[PDB]
């Protein structure tokens, strides 16, 4: 419920389409002139369902959901939102596996300090 | 299986405005 910018005029497509114009610069875009200061800038910083700026969901009566990234002019039917979720979750799987392995590197050294140590008494 | 291709720009600033 955040006002337009001033200079900027919602308006729609043949097909019904909303876009926004930008009349001190002269020019159009997809992208509502508020996303700037509403919504996350990147995945990361992306709450429940949110989309990062740039980033819409689209219909098509064919294929079904899919998303358009303006910011790349490209489209794609996997979805983004959990596409990074997964592969953050792959990076913390793999960093556990690493964390294991150094820790069980220390392992082996104590008990070798711990072997000699003990060789030394005998002898 | 694959999404329909970009659509493009949105329509241009109006003509009718620039002069």
């Amino acid at each position: 419920e955040l006002p337009l910018p001033e200079g900027w005029e919602e308006a729609r497509d043949f097909d019904g389409k909303v876009y926004y114009i930008d009349h001190r610069n002269r020019t159009t875009s997809w992208i509502d002139p508020r996303d700037r200061y509403t919504k996350p800038l990147t995945f990361a910083d992306c709450i429940s369902d949110e989309l990062p700026l740039g980033w819409e969901e689209a219909y098509d009566p064919q294929v079904g959901d899919y998303f358009i990234d303006h910011n790349t002019k490209t489209t794609q039917i996997e979805d983004p939102r959990v596409q990074w979720r997964r592969e953050q979750e792959h990076m913390l799987k793999d960093y556990l596996v690493v964390a294991q392995e150094a820790l069980s590197a220390q392992k082996e050294i104590y008990q070798v300090k711990q072997q000699r140590l003990e060789l030394a008494q005998q002898e | 299986a694959e999404a329909p291709s970009y659509q493009g720009p949105p329509p241009p600033y109006p003509k009718h405005l620039l002069h």
